[PDB]
């Protein structure tokens, strides 16, 4: 989204380390493999219309033009350039979308040296639902407690990753309790950057589980190349056994002679039957993105939605 | 140059909408005088887009000729319940601390109007009034705009009035006369009370030969709303046919507004305000012969409405949430008690 | 909800050039109270040279109104609160296509033309080889009539019997001057919104797509030529076939009412659009019959 | 009549993506006698699969020795039958009495129940997946493979939709990652809603062909029952795909009870009669370098319609 891209530029500025908690601990394994094709043509303009204000616009073939007003505020004075891929600072978004009113918000308040704040309103008008959360979290050097009060039902939360010893034997976990539902869930990560030698590399072992469902997963990712990556997904269950082998080869370029940067990707899922590709290719302003979905389960190969996507910005 | 640029609208009833806008400043070739043309297009509704050309040519050192080409579609009253199109063009010439201008223009227009609610939702818009004003008219206007702001700002002001006068006479259908005063003064040291007054009035005649040809809905006067009375919905007030505000032939709207700087120190020097107001207003059919009778009914129950509420002044927009009370109304209007949430560019 | 301190009478001021337009437009059933009335929204308003009487200008609004005169016990409208037929537009409804009925006044309801079909062909669904004869009527007849008015007229003789707009003598005032300018920018515009009433659109997507467009190509024109023309030869064959289909037992049915304002319809327009040439050369009994028909609706 | 039918299939017998056409191979494979002979001699049936041939896009066209294109089966067949040399058996020809009723049975399998046909070939989701979409790879060529049936099943909802059936992402994104439990129960409350809708969708189209068929049956019993008319080539031509389809099990059930199980064992007597008839009738040919639809050929197809 964009709400998750601020968010990432205001802690690369305020040297916060997002790597190290519980929703980019898994990072390698969804940005390699569950990436959105594009389902339609669709073309894109941002801009920025006031210093803290900045504008978008949307039209594909399905939909007709839409909108969205961005408001960012920051008293981190160097934000803007990890936008593009002790004080006490702050920010401060808000969106609305407007063919339909949809709002959303977000407010983060670095309260300390080692603890932060951050409520994530989201009220659409239609389809309503006023969903407002407040995640305290307490970092340290070995931890990221975080407790995140959510207002779906009444749900709360927890987090942790506490970090252990290159061999980085990381660990994480989470302990949701719903209020109101009185449904709860839990995890465990055993996820491990390491080094090899054969070309250059970390791994990633997702060693995951859900032990209500007995939920087990698994992650391989490795990076064969000095730009190619390449991840390998296992999922699993217990007492109800029902596997998955999930793939992607993320590839990189650079041209030159503003310069182009084309980055490939695949994912080929076998519960699924599939064949996702999609090529994204940048510019200094331009972006087009487009991406095709083979099915294989005579002729079995049917690109059921192909799309390309482009994007103009500044 | 070229300037291809992204914006937002901030419309009619609370709803903002994209642009995309190309500029082109002309260069000094197929010119001598300094040429920009546009091409914004907006979303239109469900089947057609909103295109709308403009041609800024600056002849004098205080006239522009805008030559405006539209071809815009857009939903309208209470439920967005009615479907507009309009083509056509606009030749308006523009005439120059204090600001003033005038303005004519002349346009011809076709106008396509679309009862576009569904028959379940069954008596509204499918009144007599309604039913008979869709279809598709065509109609030549001239115009005079006279604007007088001797404010010093626009949005944001903090002395000074303002006289906004209008005409448009559709030649041998209808002559439509508006007038907007404003009265912005402020009592403390850095404008921290600030006491603002507006008083909007309009009348439209019907000339068109012992009352036929009657004036269309989108021509009559509509009151009500967040960006006019407020504690009132949107095209609340006035006359009705079944539940359809059919419009009015002359009004007046007037309305007080008193702001205060927010006295929690931490957020005062901002574009935060505490907002009182108070508005009202009458809308009227005023039985077409005379200019004074229509007074008489023009002044004789008002749908006034108070109320507290917070405000945000920006230069692109104003931003307003209000906690409204209606205190005189008619019995079939609008009401919208409670909160109120208001954005746009004119209140009144 | 104790707080608006006064609240007045409802306000009782209405526009008296509304009320002018909508008592133009208005032809009232002769022979209850407030909400016993309907409206049938027609597109236009022809006036029959026997009868006197004012019939719609389209063959389904004038089988509609047949039919409520039938139903209903009316008299038709000549060209104490009785019921009413309305001259609309097409933009009234969503679905920009009109037959419709206004029933009620506080409790208004409003039946779309998908809505009146649904109701007229239930009332000979009961009956299997009369439902074939008015599926055919509405299918086979319906598109010549429409291929020959939309392509086959022309623009003034379309907007004579599809447009509320107003039909002045000639060209005289201004005012006048203007009415003929939309209804050269209008005609199209009227003519892509009767293409989707009795899913033409969807019978024709080539015809109608070619009616979505520019400077009208010699490969949209030589297949419209022949599509057109295959639903003539098949309408030649569907009126020459109801000849034999014009015994009265009594009360109209449903089929012979719409074999009437079908003729009716097709003998208003002014222009040979062959449909009319070959009703009134060689179906001189279709001619009889429809009056004969109709003269159980007048007084 | 001197002229090349087009149609749907492949090489040998009409496909089942359009009953009109393998209605039609009937319609000439049953031409016997001395009369009905006479209509049909020298037809050259064409099985060239491209719809660029046609006066409206569909494709049993009649191209007649002049341009005079025909299209559909029922303007073909009213226009046979129209252009006999006038001077029982395996084909009728109805007299004057009997040309009305039997174009308005001809027209009705038309409008009322070949659109239910084309709702179980395309709205269909088990017929669509299955059977449907990997059937115009065998009929057309390389580009020209996912735009036909998907333009096929739009044209298919638009014709059957009065009869049967951007923080909304970040709505949950915010909320279902960070519950866990339901990200496995998102799909879980849409194919919740997914089952009790399918059913919905099968009630009204099931009372639909209960009643285009009872109506159809209850008018066929005006003409001669004994023997056969063009009108029911395209009634059983719309039974051949709906019972032979991977669904046409259930739809051979929800006929047999309303209308026994005599007469769908009847109709089905006839069905495969007609389809295991020998072709000495028929004269086909091979599409030329106009008539075939290629991707150079389309392309010339392409530039004239709006040229």
């Amino acid at each position: 989204p964009y709400m998750d891209q601020v968010l990432r530029a205001f802690y690369q500025s305020t040297h916060w380390s997002t790597q190290n908690s519980y929703e980019d601990i898994t990072a390698t394994s969804r940005t390699l493999l569950d990436f959105r094709i594009p389902s339609a043509i669709h073309l894109q303009i941002s801009n920025k219309s006031t210093p803290n204000t900045f504008n978008s616009l949307d039209f594909s073939t399905r939909s007709r033009i839409n909108g969205s007003l961005s408001y960012l505020y920051s008293d981190a004075q160097q934000l803007e350039k990890f936008m593009r891929n002790f004080v006490k600072k702050s920010l401060y978004y808000g969106r609305m979308y407007y063919p339909s009113s949809d709002l959303e918000a977000m407010i983060i308040k670095r309260l300390s040296p080692q603890t932060q704040f951050m409520l994530k309103g989201v009220s659409s008008f239609k389809e309503s639902l006023n969903v407002l959360t407040c995640y305290f979290q307490r970092d340290s050097h070995r931890n990221l407690q975080e407790w995140i009060f959510s207002t779906s039902d009444l749900l709360c939360g927890y987090r942790v990753l506490h970090n252990f010893l290159n061999s980085s034997l990381s660990l994480g976990a989470e302990f949701w309790l719903g209020l109101v539902s009185l449904s709860p869930g839990c995890s465990t990560t055993l996820r491990y950057y390491t080094h090899s030698t054969n070309t250059g590399r970390p791994l990633t072992l997702t060693l995951s589980w859900n032990p209500l469902f007995g939920h087990i997963s698994s992650t391989y990712s490795a990076k064969t190349g000095t730009n190619s990556t390449f991840c390998a997904k296992y999922d699993f269950n217990l007492y109800s056994i029902e596997s998955n082998l999930s793939f992607g080869c993320e590839f990189w370029q650079k041209k030159h002679h503003s310069i182009f940067t084309s980055v490939w990707k695949l994912s080929t899922s076998l519960r699924d039957k599939t064949l996702k590709l999609l090529w994204e290719g940048k510019w200094r302003g331009f972006l087009i993105s487009a991406g095709t979905e083979l099915v294989f389960t005579n002729i079995p190969v049917f690109p059921a939605k192909f799309g390309i996507q482009f994007q103009y910005s500044t | 140059t070229f300037t291809a640029k992204t914006g937002t609208n901030f419309g009619n009833d609370n709803d903002a909408e994209a642009y995309l806008q190309f500029e082109k400043l002309i260069d000094k070739k197929y010119l001598k005088l300094p040429t920009r043309v546009n091409l914004e297009i907006l979303r239109g509704t469900k089947i057609h887009s909103s295109f709308l050309f403009n041609s800024y040519s600056s002849l004098s050192p205080q006239s522009i000729l805008n030559l405006k080409v539209f071809s815009q579609f857009y939903n309208w009253n209470t439920n967005k319940g009615l479907d507009i199109g309009q083509r056509g063009a606009r030749l308006s010439l523009r005439y120059e601390s204090p600001t003033l201008f005038h303005e004519w223009f002349l346009e011809t227009c076709w106008r396509s109007t679309k009862i576009c609610s569904q028959g379940t939702s069954a008596p509204y818009m499918y009144s007599g009034t309604m039913l008979s004003q869709a279809g598709d008219q065509l109609r030549t206007i001239l115009g005079h705009t006279f604007v007088l702001d001797k404010r010093d700002h626009i949005m944001c002001p903090t002395k000074g009035s303002m006289l906004k006068w209008s005409n448009e006479l559709s030649p041998g259908k209808h002559l439509k006369t508006q007038l907007e005063l404003n009265s912005v003064k402020s009592w403390m040291n850095d404008d921290f009370i600030t006491f603002s007054t507006t008083i909007k009035t309009g009348y439209l005649k019907n000339l068109s030969s012992q009352q036929s040809l009657p004036v269309h809905i989108c021509d009559k006067f509509q009151s009500g709303g967040p960006s006019d009375i407020r504690g009132f919905q949107t095209f609340g007030l006035g006359p009705r046919d079944l539940y359809d505000a059919v419009g009015g032939d002359a009004f007046v709207s007037y309305g007080l507004s008193v702001f205060s700087r927010l006295p929690w120190k931490k957020v005062e020097k901002s574009n935060f305000r505490l907002h009182w107001f108070f508005n009202g207003g009458k809308l009227v059919n005023h039985d077409n012969t005379s200019l004074g009778n229509c007074i008489g009914q023009l002044s004789k129950e008002h749908s006034t409405s108070t109320g507290i509420g917070l405000v945000l002044r920006h230069p692109m927009a104003r931003f307003e949430l209000n906690f409204t009370l209606p205190i005189t109304a008619h019995e079939n209007d609008l009401i919208r008690k409670g909160f109120q949430f208001g954005l746009g560019l004119a209140f009144l | 909800d104790t707080f608006p301190l006064q609240t007045y009478a409802a306000q009782t001021d209405k526009d008296e050039a509304v009320a002018l337009e909508i008592q133009r437009r208005s032809y009232t059933f002769t022979e209850l109270t407030v909400e016993g009335t309907y409206k049938l929204g027609v597109y236009n308003v022809f006036l029959e040279a026997n009868t006197g009487a004012a019939l719609a200008t389209d063959p389904w609004c004038l089988f509609v109104q047949l039919a409520l005169c039938q139903k209903n016990g009316l008299v038709l409208p000549t060209h104490t609160c009785n019921h009413e037929m309305l001259v609309l537009s097409r933009l009234s409804n969503p679905d920009e296509a009109l037959p419709i009925l206004v029933e009620g006044y506080k409790k208004r309801i409003i039946r779309s033309t998908v809505a009146i079909s649904e109701i007229m062909r239930s009332r000979i669904l009961d009956d299997a080889e009369q439902l074939m004869y008015y599926t055919l009527l509405d299918t086979v007849l319906y598109d010549c009539w429409i291929t020959q008015i939309i392509f086959c007229a022309s623009d003034a003789q379309f907007m004579e019997l599809y447009s509320c707009q107003k039909l002045s003598g000639s060209i005289v005032t201004p005012l006048d001057v203007e009415n003929s300018l939309l209804q050269k920018l209008s005609a199209k515009s009227l003519k892509i919104s009767l293409t989707k009433r009795n899913k033409f659109q969807f019978r024709h997507r080539e015809i109608v797509k070619s009616m979505q467009g520019v400077y009208h190509n010699h490969h949209n024109s030589v297949n419209q030529e022949q599509v057109l023309n295959v639903l003539f030869e098949n309408s030649k064959q569907v009126l020459l076939g109801l000849k034999d289909m014009l015994k009265s037992d009594g009360q109209p049915t449903y089929l012979h009412l719409k074999i009437a304002s079908y003729i009716l319809c097709i003998t208003n327009v002014k222009e040979p659009i062959k449909l009319k040439t070959f009703v009134e050369n060689e179906c001189k009994e279709l001619v009889q019959f429809a009056q004969d028909t109709l003269k159980n609706f007048v007084q | 009549v001197k002229g090349s039918v087009h149609l749907w299939g492949k090489d040998g017998k009409a496909s089942l993506i359009s009953v009109d056409s393998i209605a039609l191979v009937w319609f000439i494979k049953l031409c016997t006698s001395e009369e009905a002979k006479s209509m049909v001699a020298g037809l050259q049936i064409v099985f060239s699969n491209n719809t660029d041939l046609s006066s409206d896009g569909k494709l049993p066209v009649l191209i007649l020795d002049n341009g005079t294109k025909v299209s559909g089966y029922v303007n073909i067949v009213q226009f046979l039958h129209k252009n006999i040399c006038t001077s029982e058996e395996d084909l009728a020809i109805v007299r004057k009495k009997d040309r009305l009723l039997e174009y308005s049975l001809l027209n009705y399998v038309d409008v009322e129940i070949s659109r239910l046909t084309d709702y179980q070939l395309f709205l269909n989701t088990k017929n669509y997946n299955e059977y449907t979409k990997k059937l115009f790879s065998k009929l057309l060529y390389f580009p020209m493979w996912y735009n036909t049936p998907l333009q096929l099943r739009s044209q298919a909802r638009e014709n059957c939709e009065e009869i049967i059936g951007e923080s909304k992402a970040m709505e949950s994104a915010s909320q279902l990652a960070q519950s866990k439990t339901f990200k496995i129960a998102h799909k879980n409350k849409i194919k919740g809603k997914q089952e009790l809708q399918q059913v919905k969708y099968n009630l009204q189209f099931d009372n639909r062909l209960q009643s285009c068929v009872s109506n159809w049956l209850a008018a066929r019993k005006k003409l001669d029952d004994s023997v056969i008319l063009s009108s029911d080539l395209l009634f059983l031509a719309n039974l051949y795909v709906q019972l032979g389809l991977p669904d046409g099990n259930r739809i051979r059930s929800k006929l047999e009870q309303t209308f026994g199980s005599e007469l769908l064992n009847s109709m089905s007597n006839k069905i495969d009669d007609f389809v295991h008839r020998p072709s000495n009738n028929l004269e086909q040919r091979d599409p030329q370098f106009r008539e075939q639809g290629n991707v150079v050929m389309s392309l010339y197809n392409l530039a004239c319609k709006y040229i």
